[PDB]
């Protein structure tokens, strides 16, 4: 059915989301998991909202994205108004009009990660790190642990992303492509990807390697 | 929650 998770919101809006929750037989839960269908968003007039995991893994799965406008609204109107109408443009990073989790419902057949294999390697913050794992699987990606366990040959396109801020260390994420051989980029390649749910020429993201 |  329906299963809601909530991002952005005072607990007072959360209030408002479970009087909508209860009126529809909606569920609504804190984290969010492969039954969420959707994800409500605080976002400005125009549904323009903040990058949180939430938003992330919700684009990456396809689900609904939606402004916290879709639930006002309906209970202004006692009752349930179209997702397709309140969906969120864009971000306060990747552009106002970008349309992004637009996309996804929409091309869960061809998924930007498609035969790509994808290393998270390193520290990360704000986001743990099998969360990142799980998002570019739902991209179509898959991942591996370790930098010797790529999968040699040819049929993959092999990746390493790194979060070089959470980094304590003085030269050694800039020699990575000596310990294996593959493209190396920020957290940034990925988070950006998802948002516009289109795959970002790694150009703007490598890192440059220690020959 | 964070955000990015
Ligand atoms: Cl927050
Ligand atoms: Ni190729």
């Amino acid at each position: 059915r329906m299963s809601m998770v909530v991002s952005g919101l005072t607990p007072e809006e959360f209030m408002l989301v479970y009087k909508f929750a209860r009126k529809h037989h909606i569920t609504l839960t804190n984290l969010i998991t492969e039954e969420t269908t959707h994800v409500v968003m605080k976002t400005d007039a125009e549904f323009v909202c903040e990058r949180t995991l939430k938003y992330f893994l919700g684009i990456a799965g396809g689900k609904w994205v939606v402004s916290y406008f879709w639930v006002t609204q309906s209970i202004k109107e006692r009752k349930m108004l179209n997702e397709h109408d309140f969906e969120v443009r864009g971000d306060v990073v990747n552009g106002r009009n970008h349309q992004g989790p637009k996309r996804a419902r929409e091309s869960q057949d061809r998924k930007i990660f498609r035969g790509l294999e994808i290393c998270c390697y390193g520290p990360f913050t704000n986001m743990p790190t099998d969360q990142l794992e799980w998002m570019v699987q739902l991209c179509g990606a898959s991942v591996v642990k370790e930098l010797s366990s790529f999968t040699l040959g040819t049929g993959v396109h092999p990746i390493v992303v790194v979060q070089p801020d959470a980094w304590t260390e003085d030269n050694g994420f800039h020699a990575i492509g000596q310990m294996c051989e593959a493209p190396v980029v920020t957290r940034e390649w990925v988070l950006d990807s998802v948002a516009l749910y289109q795959c970002q020429e790694l150009d703007t993201y490598l890192i440059p390697q220690i020959p | 929650s964070p955000t990015f």
